[PDB]
């Protein structure tokens, strides 16, 4: 029934993949409230849809800045993928549109804030806590990879916690639909697989390595490979010597040695049994995979929420007025968005 | 401790993906 659910999901995906939704809303339909994050091309804001009163998160991207940093194709990947997928732990795109200056993606507002914020504040998660999150990523990646999708930026910063304490993956700027191999040097230093660092040509297995990094970081409170400069992080990653905190259970340690495996013939998620090597590992014995999917498992943590449109689970960022030029910028580059 | 080394590092804030 896994294989069955996955064949149906693929059919659904491909219809949207081959005929993407375009221009399904407009800027004046939304009141902009507050910035929930930024990057070099723009920001994600809390907005209110005026015709329904619903709250959303709206990603705004400056077309000229995207072009200047040569991320046109990656940006087109993000929107095309996000509009096509459908999974409980993938943030849901509601609308997208563009104007003379900017690109816009309006997705579900996930009010519990980033995993990153809670993880840093609390210090670390217990094994059951980390396992509950890990299970959701395992299933999400099973779904994405079945669609030939590689995510390529797994990290607590990109995992938003919803009202029920479940995860929603965000920020698909490096997600790509690929059969066989790809070569872009992209990702976050702490989470890069050795094969990326070594310009090797790589596949979906880099997502399974990143899962090992995430699980370690959630359970230890810090990642397996860190240093003050990225070059020193890369040196640690290629050497591959991981040390585990004394409080890690031997099952956890065993899982992580199989995920953080430099050898692709040995790395879990990449063997003959695929994701089942992970799902059936002993660290995951208490996990009911169908209950996770159905969100029937009780979350070990649920964030405080004081009304719709409240942002206390988010950091504060400098605000900036949206400006729409009277001349169309980069029309050709983004025609398909 | 490793924890102390991490907290004193420049890598405890929100981490950016890389570019070239
Ligand atoms: C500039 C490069 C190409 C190179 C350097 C690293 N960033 C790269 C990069 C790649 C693609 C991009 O779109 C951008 C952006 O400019 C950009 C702009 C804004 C955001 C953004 O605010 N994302 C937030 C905060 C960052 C961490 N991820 C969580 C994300 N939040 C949410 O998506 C969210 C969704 C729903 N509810 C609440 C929140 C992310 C990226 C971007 F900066």
């Amino acid at each position: 029934s896994v294989k069955e659910f996955l064949a149906k999901a693929k059919e659904d995906f491909l219809k949207k993949w081959e005929n993407p939704a375009q221009n399904t809303a407009h800027l004046d339909q939304f009141e902009r409230i507050k910035t929930l994050g930024t990057g070099s091309f723009g920001r994600v804001m809390l907005v209110k849809h005026m015709e329904t009163g619903n709250h959303y998160a709206m990603k705004i991207l400056d077309k000229q800045k995207v072009v200047k940093l040569k991320q046109i194709e990656h940006t087109l990947n993000e929107k095309r993928i996000l509009q096509a997928v459908n999974f409980p732990f993938l943030v849901k795109l509601e609308f997208s549109f563009k104007d003379n200056s900017n690109l816009y993606m309006v997705m579900e507002y996930v009010p519990g804030g980033e995993m990153f914020s809670h993880l840093r504040r609390i210090g670390r998660f217990s094994e059951p806590h980390a396992r509950f999150y890990a299970a959701q990523i395992v299933l999400t990646f099973e779904y994405l990879h079945s669609l030939d999708l590689i995510y390529r930026d797994l990290k607590p910063e990109n995992l938003l916690i919803d009202q029920q304490g479940y995860i929603q993956v965000t920020d698909f700027g490096f997600a790509k639909r690929v059969k066989g191999r790809t070569w872009t040097l992209c990702g976050t230093p702490e989470y890069l697989a050795p094969e990326i660092i070594l310009s090797k040509g790589y596949n979906k297995a880099v997502d399974w390595w990143a899962l090992g990094v995430l699980i370690y970081e959630m359970a230890a409170g810090y990642p397996p490979f860190f240093a003050d400069q990225p070059i020193q992080i890369y040196e640690k990653i290629v050497s591959g010597k991981v040390r585990f905190p004394s409080h890690f259970s031997s099952d956890l340690k065993d899982l992580l040695r199989n995920l953080l495996q430099v050898d692709l013939t040995k790395r879990f998620g990449n063997l003959k049994n695929g994701v089942n090597d992970i799902k059936n590992h002993k660290w995951f014995a208490t996990t009911d995979w169908i209950a996770i999917y159905q969100r029937k498992v009780e979350a070990p943590f649920i964030p405080k929420f004081k009304g719709p449109g409240d942002t206390s689970n988010f950091d504060d960022y400098e605000e900036e007025e949206i400006r729409v030029s009277i001349n169309e910028k980069c029309g050709k580059e983004f025609s398909e968005f | 401790t490793t924890y102390a080394d991490f907290i004193a590092s420049g890598r405890t804030g929100r981490r950016n993906a890389i570019h070239d």
